RNA sequence: AGGAGUGGAGCCUGCGGCUUAAUUUGACUCAACACGGGAAACCUCACCCGGCCCGGACACGGACAGGAUUGACAGAUUGAUA
RNA sequence: CAGCCACCCGAGAUUGAGCAAUAACAGGUCUGUGAUGCCCUUAGAUGUCCGGGGCUGCACGCGCGCUACACUGACUGGCUCAGCGUGUGCCUACCCUACGCCGGCAGGCGCGGGUAACCCGUUGAACCCCAUUCGUGAUGGGGAUCGGGGAUUGCAAUUAUUCCCCAUGAACGAGGAAUUCCCAGUAAGUGCGGGUCAUAAGCUUGCGUUGAUUAAGUCCCUGCCCUUUGUACACACCGCCCGU
């Protein structure tokens, strides 16, 4: 079903907090600074601000893909 | 939305409380239009943080 | 742990399929949500994944009651040998680009 | 057998059926609005959630 | 903070050690001199308990071990 | 003096009565408990009590069966049965008498030693 | 200057002492004592009396096609369909 | 001059909070944490489930409180006004309730609305107001204790979860030394919400409602700041230090 506006706002704040904590623990060595979540029709863009973007992406983007999949698996967004 | 908590992680000292707050503002707009024009207006790259829900009455 | 061979096999196909695996740190929930319909308890997933990590085949991260495991290159080779997959079969993380 | 005994005690309502979504502790939990976090974890993550101090 | 000193309650409960039996010779009986195997134990009448599995024979009753189905002698 | 009687009905009819008729004689609670149903391991204790009563020799008391359960004192089916109720560390021996009907087993196995006070010491009066 | 008090009563609660198998314990001036969001039937739970489980990764040796895993019955539980 | 007092006009001539320096405490927290270093333990375990105890146990001492000692009140009817807000959940079982019927009651059974300026709700709160009976006494004040019944939530209610009924009907007649908090929509009466919450507020955190006496000052008590002054202190008076 659907939940109330109060619960929805508290929930997306909770999601943002957990996402930021995980990204911190994962990319502290790469100069992680923050995450911005942008919700657009049928898509959610997660911008990761880091000093070393190449290390965050990894070789051929592998690392970033891993991160995406992990987010996909954790918070249950549609594949 | 209000949450009042004890400041300390323990139970020691003068009893001080944090009074946290969240504020949710809600706006309603009603317009007479075909759905296509409504879709054109809604998708205008709105500012982040604002949730928009279009409903047909 | 003592687990049925089919359970470990299914865990390994999942892990090789997307190269990553997340699991809630909870030994009492009866079914892993991704490994449902195969009757794989979450405890089996956590213990098998910790076995692989101890052997150096995955990298583990923890945050807010959840494990995240990423397959390593040595883990990719080990899983390919374990499940006998053709050399051309690669996990989803290595594709794209 | 141990299969029917392990974790067989009903856990549906008490404090033994709730815990912090961050630290898995069972004390000082805030169930209001669905946060389901203990007091200390909430003070830690309040700014990220969006709860800010005004008065 | 003191030691358990639980010597009052038992002297350590022994754990179970399964007795080692060599083979499953006693189940089948070819030895017909005409290659006619006779099964010396009943088989289970359950769906997942076909011709492969057998059922034990105590001083009374027949017991499966796989599905724990019991047929008393009576 | 007189034969035992519970809510106007005596021993024999109490044995002859079913649980549905028991719920009428019992008080609120011990009626809710019976209506909600005796779960397992209550039937196990009841059947152990029945077996102990049956195997008992004539004119002799039944052997004491021990239990952790603060269970119903059911219709006299349990009356005359020798039960050791766990108090927390010991199985206290209790003989079920007809006046105990409608009570809990834990009412007859005290979980604490009654206090016999000693001389105040330390900072008793600061 | 005064107001409402309370210290007196009964009860509710927290602390010490006493008691106890155990009465889990942190914190004793303001800056401990309806405080630990601490309203404990189980859970919580730390404490006491009993009883199952390994959820003792991995590496190295033994044992191994039978290494090892469940288990219905009766005993037994010095509580249980452990 | 910086400003202070009074008055006019004025909605208001000092609304209340939040945040808050340098520096320090052997202040509290390893029992909030997948925060932690060192120890201890680690398979008849200090890991973890599962029964049962405990955490409440009662000669006594000490804090915060609730209800009172009545007539400026209890009882019984009648009348009429709020505000803050919370409502159906990741796991997760557990929501707020109108209306109809049944039952003194607590409750029970059907039916709907509400994910909420949409339904509960026009939140028909209490005190207060109006009338009634009582009639100065432990009285119809006051409700401890205790008995017997009835329900509800729960897997279990006994050491009595909570609620209802009928009984029982203790101290207490305004409180010694000694102390707390308070300057205006304030103190104090009075209910109501949030948290806790399967079941639940004598707690706490907020909200209205009725609404004052007194003060516009001073270092007398209690602190705490300075400033000058003395020191043989500097781990700093819990210091230093002398002799048998
Ligand atoms: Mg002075
Ligand atoms: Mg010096
Ligand atoms: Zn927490
Ligand atoms: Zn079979």
């Amino acid at each position: 079903v659907q939940i109330s506006k109060k619960r929805k706002f508290v929930a997306d704040g909770i999601f943002k907090a957990e996402l930021n904590e995980f990204l911190t623990r994962e990319l502290a060595e790469d100069g992680y600074s923050g995450v911005e979540v942008r919700v657009t029709p049928t898509r959610t863009e997660i911008i990761i601000l880091a000093t070393r973007t190449q290390n965050v992406l990894g070789e051929k983007g592998r690392r970033i893909r891993e991160l995406t999949a992990v987010v996909q698996k954790r918070f249950g967004f549609p594949e | 939305l209000r949450i009042t908590t004890r400041k300390t992680p323990c139970g020691e000292g003068s009893k001080t409380w944090d009074r946290f707050q969240m504020r949710i503002h809600k706006r309603l707009i009603d317009l007479h239009s075909p759905s296509e024009i409504v879709k054109q207006i809604t998708s205008i790259s709105i500012e982040p943080g604002v949730e928009v829900e279009v409903t047909i009455a | 742990m003592l687990m049925p061979k089919k359970n470990r096999i299914a865990i390994y196909e999942l892990l090789f399929k997307e190269g990553v695996m997340v699991a809630k740190k909870d030994v009492h929930m009866p079914k892993h949500p991704e490994l449902a319909d195969k009757n794989v308890p979450n405890l089996h997933v956590m213990k098998a994944m910790q076995s692989l990590k101890s052997r150096g085949y995955v990298k583990e991260q923890f945050a807010w009651r959840h494990f995240y495991w990423y397959l390593t290159n040595e883990g990719i080779q080990y899983l390919r040998d374990y499940l006998h997959l053709p050399p051309e079969i690669v996990p989803a993380t290595l594709r794209r680009s | 057998g141990h299969q029917q005994l392990y974790w067989s005690h009903p856990r549906k309502f008490g404090q033994g059926s709730r815990s912090c979504r961050v630290c898995s502790n069972r004390h000082g939990l805030i169930r209001k609005y669905g946060l389901n976090m203990c007091r200390q974890c909430f003070r830690q993550y309040a700014k990220d959630i969006g709860f800010i101090k005004l008065d | 903070k003191k030691r358990k000193k639980k010597s009052y309650t038992t002297p350590k409960k022994n754990k179970h050690k399964r007795k080692k039996v060599k083979l499953a010779v006693l189940k089948y009986y070819k030895v017909d001199e005409n290659g006619k195997i006779s099964r010396l134990r009943r088989e289970c009448p359950s769906d997942e308990c076909g011709a492969g599995v057998f059922m034990a024979s105590h001083f009374d009753r027949h017991y499966c071990g796989k599905c724990c189905l019991t047929y008393c002698f009576n | 003096f007189r034969k035992f009687t519970y809510r106007g009905v005596d021993l024999d009819q109490l044995l002859d009565m079913s649980y549905e008729q028991l719920m009428q004689l019992y008080s609120a609670r011990q009626r809710r408990r019976l209506n909600r149903g005796l779960r397992r391991k209550q039937h196990s204790l009841l059947k152990r009590l029945r077996k102990a009563k049956k195997e008992a020799p004539p004119m002799e008391k039944p052997e004491v069966v021990k239990t952790h359960l603060r269970d119903m004192i059911i219709l006299p089916e349990m009356v005359g049965s020798m039960v050791g109720v766990y108090n927390g560390k010991t199985f206290n021996q209790v003989e079920i008498k007809p006046e105990m009907i409608g009570h809990y087993l834990g009412e007859f196995s005290i979980t604490y030693k009654p206090v016999k006070h000693g001389r105040p010491g330390i900072g008793a009066t600061h």
